[PDB]
């Protein structure tokens, strides 16, 4: 069990390259080993990972196969992904979409002249301090999820239509002081440019700009996301 | 000699049934022969040795319930007989506190059966109902309005509000709710009635926190013109001590540890106090609790180095009570949305697996040492919904699923509310963890017209307010039946006000000594206070 | 006279990261395979997490049956009064949420957590 520090010296010594980074106890790892501080690393949590108690020789063999061979495409995907989100290599991950966008919508406020209200470490947006204190109105409007829907029940002898709606939350999105409960509109604005440049972007062969806008809805919903707001 | 029970029967049924006692069963007459059979010999002709071991039987079971009939449980006398030929002390939650109403027509605290013990509770028991809410600000008002009245000074008469409506140009007295009315404006609020507020003119008590939902007394004069009582002045209604608060009920069982009152009977007892006292004057020294800071991180490696250096050095000489207080995680705990890594649930389990480990190293002090736990902020239960933020204040305990190896590792644990109340041999101890220095600057009510003084300013409010959170629901809501638990009646001799954004301190006050537990990091710097019973305080700090 | 057999229970909103879907999902009516996979994509769902949130909405239940208003009885004005013996007008207040709603709710997520394997939400009732 000793080991892992003599490989990890002699890597460091015969070479200055990147690290790929696998398991469920990355902090654990990195504070395992001393000299993992020191070399440009690039993680890949994929974590919950589990034996079946029997012949778990080729399934692990399976694991580490198409691991090792498909690091290539993984590394070509996050290459594409920096090189067009202007993000170093070491601050991505393969699902962490809400993080570019986080922080593009961070810088495109940024240059303009409104308050980021970052948080980190807690699932609610920064108001100076009161957002600690319980309120009726935030209390209220967290907890009231729930979506109707309409049920006119009966025996219909003509012709049905089943059809089914997509996109709905995109479009909406896109199309539309005395009031207190209201959201800053400006943001609204910012977000709805944002939006529709990046519609335009994906007509345009843009895959990455397709599966943003596709994320967008779950980056919107997710409060563990930074920059949120109920 | 095993003996015939019809020879026995009368010299059990004489002592029984004529002289003192009443009703002896069968299983008494089986419970006296074979206590005849243990001490047998010269019997049936031995006279003074058994009818005296029937008296210690009497003075044995004459003090439990009534006495008048004896189960099964006559072999649990003959044991006590045998046995009769620290401890004494108990930590109690806020969820297993006895429940005491009161009534002000006749002046007595009354005692309210328990839903856990008569009710079923199968399914569910805990809900409070619906008059709860109602009557909860109706108690305070009778609980703070009846202090008011027994003070020395106060023997001048205040008014209710609704006797204001037909005289004008007088000074009078009033206290009521201080708050704010459906429109936006200050109002005081009374259970006969309700009238608007002036502020432009008041002078006001300096040293108290005027929040909105605290009692304030009044002085100023009524005006018929519109509904404006236009204020002089505005003070706080003052304290009472511990003894004189207890003298008007002699000494009640509230806390009872010696003895219970229920909805049949009533319970008194002054007689072991001073025994108590005598054997807490020794000892004392021997039976040392520490405390730690708060907000306390169970995933940072700091942390854990600096409880590590801590323990090697509690581990040779172990105390009695070690108060673990504060959150045990830094990020509140809620929905996970992916399943690629590991759920905050799992983390919060592992978080405390890790503890069981770095116990197993110190012996000594889990052997030795009692631990309590007292939930923060952002536990398990609060985060869930609250999110952070502030939110019921009768928390619940750390649950048992999270837990299931420290219970195994150390002997004695004990998982207790945010406001917990143990009772020594002649101490009782409140412990409350939350933040208040914040939460009255913030909002504290505005007069138009060296860091010492804000504590001070903090225990007088808090004392002469009489209440653990003299807030409204819209501020901190509370369960509408626990909150006798938080009433500050019979106050206790010393608290535990841990805060996170007051410095530490040792005041005392109104017979009342407050210790103020910081942070347990703060500037690259560790540390923690012990309190000794005598009323010594000491701090100490290890880098 | 009949009736409908079996009651409801339905979690809002929940996401399947293999489709970014949104939907909801009635733990007493719908039947099983359905329960535990996206109802586009075939993949498993994760079971702590359904737990999980259960438990956010028991206590969400929880929370917002304690923070409820009242209501009189005759009129239905709202009670705006810290402190009072009753309304104005004859009639004394009754609170928005019955207690015999909540009561069948707690009921139904007994008999949900017995039916499937759930121990962490039992011991979340069992802690009250
Ligand atoms: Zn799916
Ligand atoms: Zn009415």
């Amino acid at each position: 069990y000793r080991r892992l520090s003599q490989e990890t010296t002699k890597l460091k010594e015969e070479r200055g390259f990147l690290l790929l980074l696998q398991s469920p106890f990355i902090t654990k790892l990195l504070g395992t080993i001393r000299l993992l501080n020191q070399m440009p690393i690039v993680k890949l949590s994929l974590n919950e990972v589990l034996l079946p108690q029997l012949n778990w020789q080729p399934t692990l063999l399976k694991k580490l196969v198409n691991h090792v061979l498909s690091s290539g495409s993984w590394i070509s995907h996050l290459i594409k992904l920096s090189q067009y989100s202007n993000i170093p290599i070491c601050n991505l991950r393969l699902d962490s979409m809400d993080y570019i966008i986080d922080v593009l919508y961070a810088r495109k406020l940024k240059k303009e002249n409104i308050v980021l209200w970052w948080n980190e470490k807690a699932p609610l947006p920064d108001h100076g301090g009161i957002q600690n204190d319980f309120d009726l109105n935030t209390s209220w409007i967290m907890n009231d999820s729930e979506f109707p829907k309409i049920n006119n029940s009966g025996v219909y002898d003509n012709v049905v239509l089943d059809v089914g709606v997509d996109n709905l939350t995109v479009n909406t999105i896109l199309t539309s002081e005395f009031v207190h409960d209201a959201f800053s509109n400006d943001a609204l604005n910012v977000l709805r440019g944002m939006l529709k440049e990046w519609w335009d972007e994906a007509l345009k062969e843009n895959s990455t700009a397709d599966l943003l806008v596709n994320s967008l809805a779950s980056w919107v919903q997710n409060p563990n996301a930074k920059l949120f707001d109920g | 000699v095993k003996i015939q029970p019809p020879l026995l029967r009368p010299l059990a049924y004489r002592v029984l049934s004529r002289k003192y006692g009443l009703s002896i069963k069968s299983d008494g007459l089986s419970a006296l022969a074979e206590f005849v059979g243990t001490n047998i010999g010269a019997n049936w002709r031995q006279g003074p040795a058994t009818i005296k071991f029937l008296e210690q039987f009497a003075a044995v079971w004459k003090q439990q319930e009534r006495g008048l009939f004896i189960d099964q449980s006559g072999v649990k006398e003959v044991i006590q007989e045998m046995k009769e030929r620290r401890d004494y002390f108990k930590v109690i939650n806020a969820s297993q506190q006895q429940r005491f109403s009161y009534n002000p027509h006749k002046m007595q605290f009354i005692f309210v059966p328990n839903k856990k013990q008569n009710g079923l509770g199968g399914i569910a028991g805990f809900l409070p109902d619906i008059e709860d809410k109602v009557q909860m600000f109706l108690t305070r008002y009778y609980l703070t309005n009846d202090r008011v009245m027994r003070n020395e000074n106060f023997q001048m008469s205040i008014t209710p509000i609704k006797n204001l409506l037909g005289r004008d140009a007088q000074n009078f007295l009033l206290l009521g709710l201080l708050n704010k009315n459906f429109k936006g404006n200050w109002s005081l609020e009374d259970p006969s009635g309700s009238v608007e507020i002036d502020i432009s003119q008041t002078i006001p008590t300096q040293g108290h926190y005027y929040v909105p939902g605290c009692m304030v007394l009044v002085e100023g004069i009524y005006y018929s013109v519109g509904n404006k009582f236009h204020v002089t002045s505005m003070t706080l209604p003052p304290g009472e001590r511990r003894e004189i608060t207890l003298e008007t009920i002699g000494n009640l069982d509230l806390l009872g540890i010696h003895g219970i009152s229920n909805n049949n009977f009533i319970a008194r007892l002054d007689k072991d106090l001073k025994i108590r006292l005598h054997l807490l004057e020794k000892e004392l020294t021997d039976h040392k609790f520490v405390i730690l800071g708060a907000n306390l991180f169970l995933d940072d490696l700091k942390i854990m180095t600096a409880l590590s250096k801590i323990l090697q050095k509690l581990n040779d000489d172990p105390p009695t009570l070690l108060i673990w207080q504060g959150s045990f995680t830094s990020v509140p705990v809620f929905a996970s949305m992916s399943s690629r890594n590991i759920s905050s649930s799992t983390q919060f389990k592992n978080n405390f697996d890790a503890l069981a480990t770095l116990l197993s190293r110190f012996d000594n002090l889990t052997e030795n040492t009692t631990m309590i736990f007292i939930p923060g902020p952002n536990d398990l239960w609060g985060s869930m919904v609250s999110l952070g933020a502030s939110g019921t204040l009768p928390q619940d305990p750390i649950p048992s699923a999270f837990t299931k190896k420290i219970n195994k590792v150390c002997k004695n644990v004990v998982w207790s509310s945010n406001p917990t109340r143990i009772a020594y041999l002649s101490q009782e101890i409140v412990i409350f963890r939350d933040d208040l220095s914040g939460r009255f600057k913030r909002h504290r009510l505005e007069f138009p017209f060296q860091k010492v003084q804000e504590t001070r300013k903090l225990v007088k409010t808090i004392l002469d307010q009489g209440h653990l959170s003299p807030f409204l629901d819209s501020l901190r809501p509370i369960s509408w039946d626990l909150d006798h638990t938080l009433t500050l009646c019979p106050i206790p001799s010393t608290m535990v006000l841990c805060d996170t954004t007051s410095a530490q301190f040792d005041l005392t006050y109104n017979g009342c000594k407050v210790i103020n537990p910081g942070s347990f990091i703060h500037n690259r710097r560790a540390r923690y206070m012990e309190y000794v019973p005598s009323s010594k305080k000491t701090i100490q700090e290890e880098i | 006279e009949f009736k409908d057999p079996s009651l409801s229970l339905v979690v809002p909103d929940f996401l399947c990261e293999y489709c970014f879907f949104i939907s909801d999902i009635d733990f007493c009516k719908a039947a099983p395979e359905s329960i535990f996979s996206c109802v586009r994509c075939h993949k498993a769902f994760n079971q702590v997490l359904l737990q999980e949130h259960l438990i956010q909405k028991l206590r969400s239940d929880i929370e917002s049956y304690l923070i409820q208003d009242l209501r009189c009885s005759r009129c239905h004005k709202v009670k705006r009064d810290y402190m009072s013996a009753h309304c104005p007008c004859a009639g004394a207040w009754e609170g928005t949420l019955p207690r015999e709603s909540i009561v069948q709710k707690l009921n139904v997520f007994k008999q949900v957590a017995k039916y499937y394997g759930f121990d962490i939400l039992l011991s979340c009732i069992a802690d009250l």
